[PDB]
DNA sequence: TGGAGAATCCCGGTGCCGAGGCCGCTCAATTGGTCGTAGACAGCTCTAGCACCGCTTAAACGCACGTACGCGCTGTCCCCCGCGTTTTAACCGCCAAGGGGATTACTCCCTAGTCTCCAGGCCCGTGTCAGATATA
DNA sequence: TATATCTGACACGGCCTGGAGACTAGGGAGTAATCCCCTTGGCGGTTAAAACGCGGGGGACAGCGCGTACGTGCGTTTAAGCGGTGCTAGAGCTGTCTACGACCAATTGAGCGGCCTCGGCACCGGGATTCTCCA
């Protein structure tokens, strides 16, 4: 046998492809599952998790901290539209809600 | 040197809109959740994680439904949210 | 018995704060208290169902994250 | 051994965010979204897979998922990086 | 002449479009405004007849329920008009 | 080309889905976003239709794209197959 | 051999056993399904059919029609809170709407 | 060719209201019916099945997604129905 | 308060087409037997959830003052409803091309299954840095 | 906003199990061909509905008075909350066995496609009953 490469790297991926496989595999959801299909979804939530991961940090900094909370996360995902509603029926513990004031409130 | 009647409001609004801390006791919460539970089964254990899941939908739930009756409030031309607004708020959301 | 008292008018004044409400009647922790009574009872009913359901008398956190997840209410940060 | 995603978004996080750390409760809360986003395409895929009678779930079954589940620009970004990741797997 | 008062007209067109259950957009127009939205999409698209009645029952019945809730805020407001402030809370209220 | 027949969704049609929904005075601003409301949700429906109708690799969209399309959103729809 | 006695009549069901045994086999939803399964699902499909059916058959007989109509099923439907909440998402095509007119509006 | 509950509902109508028949719209109504409640119940106790490490849709899976699914009454005559019929089954 | 144009309800005749009953058959349900394995059941650990006392202290509760605000009344004017006339595009029928859905043969590449091997992720331990506290 | 301190969560550093390499087999799906439902473009009458216009009436909207009921501050109560200890249900893991469900094969009758028929119901026309507006 010759040097062992994992599939993940052979895609250029930091997420498990042979997880994402296994996972596929056990959850039923067909009789088969092809070669490219762990490639591709481990991809995709790896593009997801960076667009989460970016505007979580940006919202860190713009709070002055280093690490991120799920604050942080909260203003990441509502901030932007495209976040929001893909995650429009999803609670974030300890995430807060976003500082909106309408202007009739205001004196 | 009484201040003007909503500016404490305001200052409320603010504060615990920059805050992610429960807004609810967690003692009262925990009775409450035995006490429905208890017309369901009887003699239930309760982890602390699942009484603080709860109380996190819960208080997320309040949240939305109250940013919901506000929005009713100033289209019925008023500040004060009043039953009305929340029972509107409740029957278009499906409720 | 009686525990719906503990969810007290500043609380519920709190939560209106944090909704953005500037100002409440009087009649609003009535409905607030039903209103989270409902709630509860749903969520606490379906979590009791899948507790049932594996033969335990503990409400773990994830049988509350699957009732949430029944009703379109998703909860992030608790096992989920 | 419960398994996790915890690594992957360290890698990810110090790949684009190099001098930023995280939480324990924003890893729950991150592992809750991977495997949410997960069940979500895969059960898509599935449906997807059932209605046109299929019995294998490909790459274009997961590429129409991310199409209809995704928002437009998140839903672009996403099919070209599983395409541009699918053509480094196959010419490698 | 013989005129009816505002609103008895009204009601009685009210009490008709409940009794009954006739698609009332028109069919044909319904049909060019889904493959004018479709061509936006993929060109040279085909559609069946039925995709089209389904496309027009699941439309009829979201607008009046639509009109239900603008109908319930329009009443909220101490007002028997809609307006269009009224359809913004509603699809504000549900999420969309 | 077809452009601009979103004008054949006529006033009186927002009239009488007014009155099915028990409507009795409509202000004259109604229409235009009525039909932009009707836009929104038929852009919704039939972005989905078409994508399961070009997984298929067909050129007709069948009624059952437009039953998934709107049991995927919410909003299923009975009598035309399931 | 013996004779064959299907599965819905010693159950004591008019609904098919055995069909919704092939589609519960077919439709991956697990690696195995057991006997009672079926025979359960079967039941309360038959359950929830005699329900809808029964008042629609009344809502057609309140409107002296031998025949049940969409119409009908939407009467049924909706008149009944169960039924309401069961099918709150779903529409019923050429059923109509319920005859509501608010009290505000009536002279 | 086509599969479908083109005579078992009309078999309950007929013991249900034995002077009344169906249109063919209201048929396909019903059919549609019973397929998403088919669905709704299945992938209930598949969802259920996963959750606690099982392999096998039993009747107590069935059970508890009726009783999840359907509304109070409506759940505990169903479950009522459902163990008379395990009950019939097994017994006979 | 009572009368008239108009809508509404009720009843009888007519035609139609669509559900509904019946037959051939084929295909999927039924029966019979075998085997492996998922799960039922007992045993045991030790995690964690309930129970309770002290205390000190933040949070809640009651009361009083008062001013912003809800709510009702009035006026106005304007905008939408009601209805007559016109025009215009929907609708139905019949109609042909002709693109494409749907079926069938085949044949081949793709993916399940299996044995082996090893290395990546995971539990545990440690120490060190990022916020919260503290004060002006 | 600026200057010191503390602490507890967090990033880093041996075994085991699951992912990868190589091979085999078989079956699902791609490709080609064909056949016919069914989809669209179009002509033409027609008549129903959309559109336009005019009067008017009722209701959206703005202003104003008033009476009251939440907001806010303060003093007193009370029980959340944290620490600490104790103890016992029961969550969870492991081992063993046994019933039960997948699987394969032969049989057979249940349900579906196809076809013929008759009455339920929409439609038309006339008569009785409100019905809503106005003097």
């Amino acid at each position: 046998r010759a040097k062992a490469k994992t599939r993940s790297s052979r895609a250029g991926l930091q997420f498990p492809v042979g997880r994402v496989h296994r996972l596929l595999r056990k959850g039923n959801y067909a009789e088969r599952v092809g070669a490219g299909a762990p490639v591709y979804l481990a991809a995709v939530l790896e593009y997801l998790t960076a667009e989460i991961l970016e505007l979580a940090g940006n919202a860190a900094r713009d709070n002055k901290k280093t690490r991120i909370i799920p604050r942080h996360l909260q203003l990441a995902v509502r901030n932007d539209e495209e976040l929001n509603k893909l995650l429009g029926r999803v609670t974030i513990a300890q995430g807060g809600v976003l500082p909106n004031i309408q202007s009739v409130l205001l004196p | 040197h009484r201040y003007r009647p909503g500016t404490v409001a305001l200052r409320e609004i603010r504060r615990y809109q920059k805050s992610t801390e429960l807004l609810i006791r967690k003692l009262p919460f925990q009775r409450l959740v035995r006490e429905i539970a208890q017309d369901f089964k009887t003699d239930l254990r309760f982890q602390s994680s699942a009484v603080m899941a709860l109380q996190e939908a819960s208080e997320a739930y309040l949240v939305g439904l109250f940013e919901d009756t506000n929005l009713c409030a100033i289209h019925a031309k008023r500040v004060t949210i009043m039953p009305k607004d929340i029972q509107l708020a409740r029957r278009i959301r499906g409720e | 018995r009686d525990n719906i008292q503990g969810i007290t008018k500043p609380a519920i004044r709190r939560l209106a704060r944090r909704g953005g409400v500037k100002r409440i009647s009087g009649l609003i922790y009535e409905e607030t208290r039903g209103v989270l009574k409902v709630f509860l009872e749903n969520v606490i009913r379906d979590a009791v169902t899948y507790t049932e359901h594996a033969k335990r008398k503990t409400v773990t956190a994830m049988d509350v994250v699957y009732a949430l997840k029944r009703q379109g209410r998703t909860l992030y940060g608790f096992g989920g | 051994r419960k398994e996790s995603y915890a690594i992957y978004v360290y890698k990810v996080l110090k790949q684009v965010h190099p001098d930023t750390g995280i939480s324990s409760k924003a890893m729950s809360i991150m592992n809750s979204f991977v495997n949410d986003v997960f069940e979500r395409i895969a059960g898509e895929a599935s449906r997807l897979a059932h209605y046109n009678k299929r019995s294998t779930i490909t790459s274009r079954e997961i590429q129409t998922a991310v199409r209809l589940l995704l928002p437009g620009e998140l839903a672009k970004h996403a099919v070209s990086e599983g395409t541009k990741a699918v053509t480094k797997y196959t010419s490698a």
